[PDB]
């Protein structure tokens, strides 16, 4: 049973939760209707950059493309620690550019850093600075023993879990990381014909209209979030750690997916809603239940009640047809499916292997 | 009473009227929803009731009419021109647009009732092109 | 707990609320039926603009755009404080916008500002005159320390709780606010089109009180808590143109799922709304193992005897 897979049919509030470059809900046709779309990256990064995060898997990774601004702020944060020019060579090094006092310096694309993998990778590099030994030779060494640099990924498991792209510099070879996890977007399970919200700016100090008019597009919906986590890869990319502090990982994953909600535009609509429902189907393959909401979800008292009726009926005929068991374990507000009165039950029961 | 139409024949208000005729109580929905007192042109294409009501009965209610700006001066119209026929229970002014002038408005809501007042009240029309017709509906 | 969360259920007339292009009232779509809606910024200025908030907050923002009338008005209200220079060039450095005698100058939208703010920065700049300090260097020793422009933020709270953005001038750097509250659109709880029925609103807010603080300058968490409560009554009883749940909590919490599943009832839609907000409010409290500091103001968790002990409940903390 190597693979987790968390689904969560958080139903939601009027609001705007993600848009695009026309301020205009993002969407996506499945089953032949409008889904209101909230992109699978707006949900990383709002578990990414979340209190709960800080607190319950620790510091988020720094993601930039700028090597000027992330020197310095290695010179400052590792000042105490290297000497200026260990530092400067180590990201010189895991870059692929230049690092000199220049005031713009750019990587070749967005990259996420940990700033203990660096610190690591700095002392690996005085070391050798020491011992004579040219990058080359210390590249080869290097890249002899991946599981070391994965610990100082323990450090960012955002990136663990989400994996990491590089082109340039020693990263090439040392820093390639495929994410653990593996995260749908948010689909709604009905259709929806977006709400135009006419809105409007009074000048206080002008005598006609509005100084400003407008329109903008909103609606509420019945979301389903999927994830999963690959597990082993998980371990992997950690640097071998314990499956028990992998299922962790995976449970504070859970926790977020049930909890987080992208914070966009919701100073003025307020969509802080939790999950109505929560569905961890431990298990062997991925096994996604979108698929119950290809048949567009109608209304009966609410979206709510026949989402999850749904996604109940199709998760028993996915379980019976290919003849699916391993662990289940529900939670909402199949006999195989144990019932779970409290999502602190869940997690526990999550933490528990199954 | 008899409910009915497809008026092509939107040239103007006045065909409209003049092509229906072809007096009753449209009231458009160009397409059109019609009250008259009898009960089909190729000018007019067509797509009978006498209410029991009751005393003190709620129900919704539509009227395109022309009060001759601010929303209490409207509301209080509306009030007035219906008479002891009925207690509004609740409304909202629709300003709509200029028509061609003609300043109508869409009263929408809901009445409770005050009978044969309203039935008459109905089959007159109210106010001074579409304006005058009340719809009502149960809940 | 640091996010106060208030549920104010009101309930009075579904209609002549709020308007559209159309002069239509607005609504929206939930739990696949119609709702009757207030926009959250109908709310926000029917709250800043009304007298209460006049004689327990304080004295609103002059949101504008119009750059011109503008410094005609800090010229005939701050003539004697300082410079006719002064004055000006405080208005063009924190604007962008070169002033002059124009009589049409407009900043790129329309924002929010505080008079006792523009003095603040009308000080610093003398200092910068008498000192001859670079605009660019100046800007430097402002970026030092933005609490004190946020204490001159005290005197303009409807900004530290709604926040304001800024693309020009000095502003960029220094007049960037992150707003304090956070209100959702009110809604209804019932599918608006059995007898006649006054709608029932549905209205959420919350406050995150640190950063209620921090945009005033590192005010004390009791200043905090009173606004709180300043903005728990207006959202209580104010209408444009009954049912009370003030909760502490650490992640903010919305009850509108309550009536997701839109409530029906023949005669009165009040007692099965607050019914379903109980019944959801257990759901969600069990679930997911809250228990921060209730408070429930209601007539049919620290139940509450009228809205005023709640009030001073809030002034209290738990």
């Amino acid at each position: 049973s190597n693979f987790i897979n968390i689904h969560v049919l958080i139903s939601h509030s009027p609001s705007c939760l993600n848009r695009d470059d026309m301020n205009m809900q993002k969407d996506a046709i499945f089953g032949g209707k409008r889904r209101v779309r909230i992109s699978s990256q707006s949900l990383k990064r709002a578990m990414r950059k979340s209190g709960y995060y800080a607190q319950n898997i620790g510091e988020s990774s720094l993601r930039t493309i700028h090597l000027a601004q992330l020197r310095d702020v290695l010179r400052q944060k590792l000042g105490e620690r290297f000497d200026q020019k260990i530092i400067d060579k180590t990201l010189a090094l895991l870059s692929g550019k230049s690092v000199d006092e220049a005031e713009k310096i750019s990587a070749d694309a967005v990259t996420p850093w940990v700033v203990g993998e660096i610190a690591w990778f700095c002392e690996q590099v005085a070391k050798a600075e020491a011992d004579n030994l040219d990058d080359k030779k210390l590249l080869k060494v290097l890249k002899e023993d991946i599981a070391a640099i994965r610990v100082n990924l323990q450090q960012g498991v955002d990136i663990a879990l989400s994996g990491r792209m590089a082109t340039s510099g020693m990263m090439t070879e040392l820093g390639k990381v495929d994410g653990a996890m593996s995260i749908a977007h948010a689909i709604t399970t009905h259709q929806v014909d977006s709400d135009i919200d006419w809105f409007t700016a009074v000048d206080d100090l002008q005598e006609q209209g509005s100084a400003h008019l407008g329109t903008q597009e909103f609606s509420s919906g019945v979301f389903y979030r999927y994830a999963n986590i690959n597990l082993a890869q998980l371990q992997e990319n950690l640097g071998g750690a314990s499956r028990e502090q992998a299922l962790e990982i995976a449970t504070h994953v859970v926790h977020m997916l049930a909890t987080e909600v992208p914070g966009a535009k919701q100073r003025t609509y307020a969509a802080f809603n939790p999950a109505d429902m929560v569905m961890v189907n431990f298990s062997d393959m991925p096994l996604s239940m979108a698929n119950a909401f290809e048949k567009a979800v109608k209304a009966k008292d609410g979206f709510l009640q026949p989402s999850i009726q749904a996604f109940n009926q199709y998760w028993d005929r996915v379980a019976n047809g290919y003849g699916l068991n391993g662990a289940a374990a529900q939670f909402s507000l199949t006999a195989q499916v144990k019932q779970m009165p409290t999502l602190e039950q869940l997690k526990s029961w999550v933490r528990n292997n199954g | 009473m008899y409910l009915s139409v497809i008026i092509a024949w939107s040239r103007d208000l006045y065909q409209l009227h003049q092509g229906l005729w072809h007096d009753f109580l449209f009231h458009v929905e160009c397409h059109v929803l019609l009250q008259s007192a009898q009960m089909s042109t190729a000018v007019a294409t067509v797509i009978q009731v006498e209410f029991q009501l009751q005393v003190g009965v709620p129900l919704y209610f539509r009227l395109r009419a022309n009060p001759i700006i601010k929303e209490a001066e409207q509301i209080a119209w509306l009030q007035r021109k219906l008479g002891n026929a009925a207690r509004v229970e609740d409304v909202h002014p629709i300003s709509e647009r200029p028509q061609y002038k003609i300043q109508t408005v869409c009263f929408e809501g809901v009445l409770t009732i005050n009978a044969p007042a309203l039935i008459d009240l109905v089959q007159q029309g109210i106010g001074p092109m579409g304006c005058g017709l009340l719809s009502l509906a149960p809940l």
